[PDB]
């Protein structure tokens, strides 16, 4: 019967391409007049046009690239791959659908930050410091690749109280009044930016000596939070996971304990590391609380974890409890028993597609298989994604009108993940037929209107 | 607490004036003076820089402040060339108490070359000033010398005077900074002065011995509370101890006679910093002094189940069995540090109970810092605030710190009520709030006709014959107050005859003279028991309205004319924080005094058909009547379509009433509003015949609806159910 095809008045091949996907057109001299040449193909072959004469392009999605997903990222054999290469006709007004495959191949970026305490307190412990540092980055080389590495450290405020002011030589060497060499005292500095390469890191490491202070609690969560709070001179990626170790072995001072020193202003909460990479607001700034630093270090996404001796494990476990997401390790000279709480912070930790160059003319349509075969239409992100854990995508493409560009290109590509895959976009919207019925040669035929001389 | 105008004092730039504040009070003369400490303030000492001031704020007479000479000589010399203390840079104010005559200031950053060995070590520094003799206070400048023993103990941290001039003294320092108490007579600290000596010791003096390795750096003599605990009648020594038991926290009581230990308060959370400010003084008035401790750093669950830091203050109760009763107060914003300045006020109402100030000095908008008064009731403190203080004045280059330090419980202004000193170190600046006299009001408001009889027509309304019906309505007002005052309150009395009846739509009851539902008065009442009355005379509308169902009230307010009521500086008083405003009372046929109608309707009609394309004659058959009691303003509603027309009551009927029918078009509604009777007596029956005009021509309708209900004004069932009629159309 009577269909869209027969009743919009179409009087061409171009036309009937594109009033419907489903219209077809009879290019057949041979069909009786007054038959609709432009029907539905099955009605067409029912006028006994010639199929030949039938032109209904049909759209196609063929694939161009699809070498196989990869396994493993570290593989020199062959480029990685997590996304290749897909080639789509379409004619006017007509959709078609394909399917994507992304999946996290490439280790995670793991930012670690070494905090070390430069104290005369562990002068005994600072073997075990260097070890841990060495050990640190490396078994974290043999789980990830993206790593950056580097450390401060800290030992108190340099105000009187803490500071060993009295002879005007000691200034120079706090351990004057026992007839030994060290460190002028500092409250914090970075030295190391967070960086690859671990040689260095080693050789910065075992460079450290200590220093001396009066009182046994040491100002470290100044270093926290000044290690926290700087971004740019620390070195954090946006992407890595961020883990900032600590260690001491003594008490900590806390908030308001720096009124005795004169200082009673409270925890600015700002980067204030100068050019020199030294803490430039210990003499004025307060010690931070832990309402302040927890709430930097959610803010941050920092994993702070405490590596401590026996004699305050306990002391910093319940300190643990009131900063949340912290666990602590026994800081010795078998650090198996911290090494464990990064190997499991590696373990404890996003596919989204973004579109780049879509023709205007054509419109996407997104299904998102994430987890368990189970299929979300419209939503283009999927989460909570481990190592092999692949992922699939739905994607139809909708064309509007016809496009005077034949053929353009587009690329679709998850967030921060390289790998795309490269659409050709073809319409086929003119007939092959088309490349005397004005009335024999009385007007040009042109769009299926003659326009008369 | 007066608010809008308070006295202001500002200091030197960054000299921290107002880190601590204390009033002076000289026997000798009348005035009163304000302490501000100022420990960062450029003195006049040869060679000392930032040296540390304590200033004397004159209050009333152009609040001049000035500092006080209590040392004009800069370092001292061990030797030539080798000085023995070091001035500069001590914090010369970071304490200030005063009791009567005596000044006692403290610099708790004062360095000293140790006699034995060139060294520099914070002892701490005070000076106790009398009348004219000034004197230099210095326990822990002792021959236990270095860190093990007083070389650190920055004695004059935190300081306090007991009732038998016994000056108590905190050195968070000592031991290792295991904290130590000093406590010494004030006449043996004047007697044993000698300026040439330099480790003065004083014989009857009571200190805190070396504990353990395991108590050090406990910080005590952070804090110094000083009250009665034993019921020997000599005040003890409460200290603060923030870092005690694994940071956790305490309290400690030491006897007051030999430095025992008699309580030990424990905490809950660690670094929460229980034990950085302390008070001591009885709120509940039971005699039996209570404790008032402070910990800023408090994080406690949130609403969505995190820790959020606000600050919480813990308070004890006083038991004579020995025991304390704890309650807990949280703080209501998050980094606001509440519990970090605990003030007494003593009675700031004179209420009977003492009052108390609790300040969170970064919380508010900006976070200026706010300040919290507290009243005291019966078995425990007012958990909700009764006033809000706040910072004025935005940071520079320095948290504003308001209310960091205050105190309270004296009476600068001499008018009965304590007065309160709040400081501003952040922008140097120190603030004093008057107390306002609590006036509390007693209204007495009586109607004697509680329920009256519109019969009852036996009040005549002035400038016509007509007759209406009165009540008589009394009210009264009494005013007690303590403190200074004036003997006469211009009292502003208002009140209205009619509350409900929203939007103005109606007011039922006028007054006598100059008919209207609210009147207003002024009236002059004297502070005592002089209950001074006055009364009106107030009468209702018969038929002006159609609401007899809710009471009439009768509302009175009372605004003191505050203006008139100040003293000479501009003080005004206040009225009591707890007193209803307002006092509202409710005013109201059978023995109660409400006639109930119980109203019926039912509808006959003679022609059951109406034929379409004419004018049909409809005659309606009305039987109105009460089952119940009088129905005042009865009518009858007849709401009719558009194309029926009312012509008339039927008057040729002799069995039907010839009503007086009157046919209103409000609203697009077509009523016929028929007077069935103004009192509609119990027990009579009304029937009635009603003749209409039809002009149906309409196609669709298939019968004409009648909507007759019987309406009255009557409390209970003033309004008959609604009965609907249906005359069928015929063709
Ligand atoms: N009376 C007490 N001892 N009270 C407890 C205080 C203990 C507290 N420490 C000690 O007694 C022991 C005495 C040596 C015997 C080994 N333990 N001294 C230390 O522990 C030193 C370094 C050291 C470690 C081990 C052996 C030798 C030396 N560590 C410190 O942190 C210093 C200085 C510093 O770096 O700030 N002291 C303080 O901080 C507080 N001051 C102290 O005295």
């Amino acid at each position: 019967g009577p269909n869209i095809c027969t009743t919009r008045g179409v009087s061409s091949c171009q036309q009937c391409l594109a009033v419907s996907p489903m219209c077809a057109w009879c290019s057949d001299e041979a069909l009786p007049l007054g038959s609709p040449r432009c029907d539905l193909k099955e009605n067409l072959l029912k006028d006994n046009c010639a199929p030949e004469s039938i032109e209904f392009p049909v759209s196609e999605a063929r694939v161009l690239e699809d070498r196989p997903l990869s396994d493993k990222g570290s593989g020199d054999s062959s480029q990685v791959t997590q996304v290749q290469r897909i080639a789509l006709r379409l004619r006017p007004d007509d959709s078609k659908n394909f399917s994507i495959q992304v999946r996290q191949v490439e280790d995670y970026p793991v930012d670690i930050y070494y905090l070390m305490d430069l104290s005369y307190s562990m002068k005994d412990d600072l073997w075990s410091i260097q070890n841990l540092g060495t050990k640190l980055a490396t078994q974290m080389r043999k789980l990830t690749s993206n790593l950056r590495i580097g450390f401060g450290a800290f030992v108190d405020k340099p105000v009187s109280p803490y500071m060993y002011i009295s002879p005007p030589e000691a200034l120079e060497n706090p351990c004057y009044d026992m007839k030994t060499t060290c460190l002028p005292m500092f409250g914090y500095k970075h030295v190391l930016t967070l960086t690859d390469q671990v040689t260095r890191f080693n050789e910065e490491v075992k460079k450290q000596s200590v220093s001396r202070n009066r009182d046994a609690p040491e100002g470290g969560f100044d270093a926290i939070m000044q290690a926290t709070v700087c971004d740019e001179k620390i070195g954090w990626r946006n992407d890595a996971s961020h883990l900032l170790v600590f260690t001491t072995d003594a008490k900590t001072h806390i908030a308001l304990d720096g009124r005795l020193a004169g200082i009673v202003q409270p925890n600015d909460g700002q980067c204030h590391v100068g050019s020199d990479n030294h803490y430039s607001a210990s003499t004025t700034m307060d010690y931070p609380s832990l309402g302040l630093m927890t709430e930097k270090l959610s803010q941050k996404n920092i994993n702070l974890i405490f590596a401590v001796t026996e004699n305050v494990v306990n002391l910093y476990q319940n300190y643990s409890e009131l900063i949340p997401g912290t666990t602590v390790g026994v800081l010795s000279m078998d650090s198996s028993n911290v090494l464990q709480l990064i190997v499991d912070a590696y373990g404890k930790i996003k596919v989204e597609l973004e579109v780049r160059d879509l023709p205007e003319e054509l419109s996407l349509s997104f299904n998102a298989t994430c987890l368990n075969n189970e299929v979300i239409p419209g939503l283009k992100s999927c989460m909570g994604l481990k190592i092999g854990d692949t992922v699939s995508f739905s994607i139809e493409a909708k064309v509007r009108g016809c496009p005077q560009e034949k053929e353009k290109s587009f690329t679709i590509k998850p967030v921060g993940f390289k790998d795309s895959l490269i659409v050709q976009v073809t319409f086929d919207c003119d007939c092959a037929c088309q490349a005397h019925r004005c009335n024999n040669g009385n007007g040009t035929f042109e769009c299926g209107v003659c326009r008369c001389g | 607490l007066d608010v809008d105008s308070p006295a202001e004092y500002s200091g030197p730039e960054g000299s921290y004036f107002g880190f601590a504040v204390d009033f002076f009070v000289p026997s000798a003369s009348s005035r009163m003076f304000l302490l501000v400490g100022a420990p960062k303030a450029n003195t006049t000492q040869p060679g000392i820089v930032e040296g540390g001031q304590v200033l004397k704020c004159d209050w009333s007479s152009t609040r001049r402040c000035q500092p006080i000479e209590f040392d004009a000589t800069g370092n001292r010399d061990y030797a030539k060339d080798d000085p023995l203390e070091f001035k500069s840079h001590q914090w010369f104010g970071a304490s200030v108490r005063s009791k009567q005559d005596k000044i006692l200031a403290c610099a708790p950053l004062y360095h000293w070359r140790t006699e034995m060995k060139q060294e520099r070590e914070p002892v701490g520094t005070c000076f106790l000033q009398d009348g004219t003799k000034t004197v230099e206070y210095a326990p822990c400048r002792s021959q236990d010398i270095d860190a093990d023993g007083q070389g650190f103990c920055q004695g004059g941290f935190s300081i306090d005077f007991t009732k038998a001039d016994r000056v108590l003294l905190g050195g968070p320092g000592s031991f290792y900074w295991q904290g130590q108490l000093i406590s010494d007579q004030v006449a043996e600290i004047v007697s044993k002065y000698d300026p040439n000596v330099y480790s003065i010791k004083y014989n009857n003096q009571l200190a805190t011995r070396t504990a353990q390795a395991i108590f050090d750096d406990s910080y005590l003599g952070y804090s110094v509370a000083v009250g009665d605990f034993n019921g020997d009648g000599i005040d003890d020594f409460v200290s603060g101890v923030p870092r005690a038991a694994r940071t956790l926290g305490m309290v400690y009581i030491y006897d007051g006679k030999n430095m025992s230990s008699l309580y030990n308060f424990t905490g809950e959370q660690m670094a929460a910093y229980f034990g950085f400010s302390v008070a001591a003084t009885d709120i509940n008035g039971d005699d039996y002094a209570d404790v008032f401790i402070g910990a800023p750093l408090f994080m406690d669950r949130g609403s969505d189940g995190k820790l959020q830091e606000v600050g919480q203050v813990s308070v004890s109760l006083q038991r004579a069995s020995g025991d304390f009763q704890t309650t807990k107060l949280n703080g209501f914003e998050v980094f606001a540090r509440f519990g970090s300045a605990i003030a007494p006020l003593g009675d700031l109402d004179q209420d009977g109970f003492n009052d108390i100030a609790i300040a969170a000095p970064y919380g508010g908008e900006d976070k200026k810092g706010i300040v919290y008064i507290f009243n005291g009731r019966s078995t425990g403190l007012n958990a909700v605030p009764s006033q809000i203080l706040e910072g004025q004045w935005a940071a520079r280059s320095m948290p504003p710190s308001f209310g960091y330090s205050m105190k309270g419980a004296t009476d600068i202004d001499k008018n009965g009520y304590p007065d309160l000193i709040v400081g501003a170190f952040g922008v140097d600046r120190a603030i004093l709030y008057r107390a306002r006299p609590v006036i509390t009001v007693n209204a007495g408001l009586e109607v004697y006709p509680s329920i009256l009889n519109q019969d009852n027509k036996t009040c005549s309304l002035p400038g016509t014959a007509l007759k209406v019906s009165c009540f008589n309505v009394r009210f009264c007002l009494k005013a007690d107050g303590k403190g200074v005052l004036p003997r006469k309150l211009n009292f502003q009395v208002e009140l209205l005859l009619d509350k409900l009846k929203q939007k103005g739509a109606i007011r039922r009851a006028l007054f006598l003279y100059s008919r209207s539902p609210s009147h207003s008065k002024n009236m002059t009442i004297s502070r005592g028991g002089l209950m001074q009355c006055e009364e009106l005379i107030a009468y209702l509308r018969e038929s002006e309205f159609r609401d007899k169902l809710t009471p009439i009230t009768i509302f009175m307010e009372y605004r003191l004319d505050y203006r008139t009521a100040a003293d000479t500086t501009g003080l005004q008083p206040i009225l009591n924080q707890f007193t209803p405003a307002n006092i509202s009372r409710q005013a109201h046929c059978g023995e109660d005094n409400v006639c109930k109608p119980k109203l019926e309707v039912s509808v006959d009609s003679d022609q059951k058909k109406i034929y379409i394309g004419d004018d049909n004659p409809l005659t309606l058959i009305v039987k109105a009547q009460n089952q119940g009691e009088g129905a005042y303003e009865a009518e009858l509603i007849v709401s009719i379509p558009l194309q029926a027309d009312f012509i008339g009551v039927v008057r040729n009927n002799e069995a039907l009433a010839r009503l007086s029918c009157a046919f209103k078009t409000e609203n697009q509604t077509r009523q016929v509003v028929c007077d069935l009777g103004n009192p509609m007596k119990a027990g009579t029956q009304l029937l009635a015949g009603l003749r209409f005009s039809v002009h149906q021509q309409s196609e669709m309708d298939t019968s004409v609806k009648f909507d007759l209900q019987i309406q009255s004004s009557n409390l209970f069932d003033k309004v008959s159910p609604v009965v609907s009629h249906k005359v069928d159309l015929a063709v």
